[PDB]
């Protein structure tokens, strides 16, 4: 359970002298705050997709994402510091990292380490490992951090399928669920491995796995009504415009063909648009949870990132499990899943994949506009509130299709 | 199968009945295509025609 080398990557900067807020954005952050935990995060992001994702210092949702994290990665150098450090707006509510704090009057000796691009392991630092109880909640946060960050795309999500030996008792709990959206389960799979310092025991673990795949496996075309995981499928309900939320949903149908034992993918998402697909993000803050439980194989292989991301610690390799990222693009895959469904014959392509595939093209654009033009303003002041970002990134490419075809063979 | 050291039996050679048998048939490369190979879209379902 104690991972010891508990090393979390911090973020980069877009070729800034400074980390990715300027100090008003971070003002915003520390004290309109107070706890360094993600309850005021999820509070927003939880609102099942209404309220606009927009705002004057927020852009997305996965926007705060980002600045959730550069926030975490200045402010931990800190204390994290060798010799511990902290001024400049925060200087910490206790050695036991209790709140954000306006530097207490008497206190300036712990300097601002101005730290460049820098990973850090936690369990080095005495204080850290000390309070390896209070640890444990802030170290899935952590993660969640180290996992975008790695990169510069959308999230590096992890897959599990255990196949053969799935607990009775699961199944039983997790049809009390059936109605809900993903993002909800999520949320309170959150907040019980926060809330109480992490268990060996496993049921929650295996859960949130299973969830993650029956997820993954509805929106790439290979789950549907008609072939599921037992009866178990995500419904992408509203087939109009883009907003097609994802619950679980349980029909027997088909029970799909058991796989070879231990399936095991991550994804990530090459386009900017992930941004506004809080289903993408939810996934990607399962796999975190997953994490904090187990040690995955060693991240995601340098051949698929940039150089300042590249030899880290423990965690590139080039031998490993999963030496290289299943990687897409939204759109193609809507089509990719259409595809699928036509080639089983569930459905006519007449009507059905003609009219959505006209809608998402239309929310591609909406987004890819707006998300450029937002992207303008950092792109011109020193601030920056979003990920960063070219416009050949939008580029319909990244391995989109093998994703698919690799889920796809998984569930065989 | 009958006795042949019987009678009955005709010796009626007619032009109506000029023996023949199969002695060679027709084997001209030509002749023996009939023709289009058997394929697949590549392995997958309905999609690959290409």
């Amino acid at each position: 359970m104690a991972q010891r080398q508990f090393f979390g990557l911090t973020y980069n900067f877009y070729g800034q002298p400074a980390p990715l807020f300027d100090l008003n954005d971070l003002q915003e952050l520390a004290g309109c705050y107070a706890r360094p935990w993600t309850s005021r995060f999820s509070h927003l992001a939880i609102s099942t997709g209404s309220l606009p994702v927009w705002s004057a210092r927020y852009p997305s949702v996965a926007s705060r994402n980002i600045v959730v994290n550069t926030l975490l990665g200045a402010h931990l150098n800190p204390f994290a510091g060798g010799q511990i450090t902290s001024h400049q707006g925060i200087t910490w509510r206790d050695p036991v990292l209790s709140s954000l704090a306006p530097v207490p009057a008497i206190q300036p000796p712990p300097v601002w380490a101005v730290a460049e691009n820098v990973l850090l392991d936690s369990n080095n630092y005495p204080t850290y490992v000390l309070n390896l109880s209070s640890m444990w909640p802030i170290n899935q946060d952590v993660h969640i951090m180290t996992m975008w960050a790695l990169s510069d795309q959308g999230p590096i999500y992890h897959l599990e399928v255990p196949v053969d030996p799935m607990p009775a008792a699961t199944t039983a709990a997790l049809m009390a669920y059936t109605g809900v959206p993903i993002a909800h389960l999520a949320q309170t799979a959150y907040r019980f491995a926060g809330q109480l310092p992490q268990s060996p025991d496993s049921t929650m673990v295996s859960t949130i796995r299973w969830l993650s795949a029956i997820w993954f496996g509805s929106l790439t075309g290979r789950l549907n009504r008609s072939r599921t995981c037992n009866g178990f499928y995500f419904e992408f309900a509203k087939p109009a415009l883009n907003p097609d939320q994802a619950v679980l949903k349980w029909n027997d149908g088909a029970r799909a063909a058991p796989p070879a034992a231990a399936q095991s993918s991550y994804i990530r998402c090459i386009s900017p648009h992930w941004q506004h697909q809080i289903v993408e993000v939810a996934g990607a803050l399962m796999s975190q949870s997953v994490t904090a439980v187990t040690g995955l194989p060693a991240l995601i292989d340098e051949a698929t990132l940039p150089a300042w991301s590249q030899g880290v610690a423990n965690l590139t390799g080039n031998g490993q499990g999963v030496v290289p990222c299943l990687d897409y693009n939204p759109v193609p895959m809507a089509a990719a899943r259409h595809l699928q469904w036509r080639q089983d014959g569930l459905i006519t392509a007449a009507q059905e994949a003609q009219l959505n595939n006209d809608y998402t093209a239309y929310a591609l654009t909406i987004e890819r506009h707006l998300t450029a033009m937002l992207v303008a303003n950092p792109i011109a002041a020193g601030r920056m509130p979003i990920q960063p970002f070219n416009a050949a990134d939008f580029g319909q490419a990244g391995q989109t299709a093998a994703a698919v075809a690799l889920a796809q063979a998984m569930f065989v | 199968t009958y006795n042949i050291t019987g009678d009955g039996n005709s010796f009626t050679p007619t032009s109506d009945m000029t023996s023949t048998a199969a002695p060679a048939i027709d084997l001209k490369p030509g002749v023996l295509n009939p023709t289009g190979k058997l394929w697949r879209p590549v392995g997958t379902s309905v999609a690959t025609i290409d």
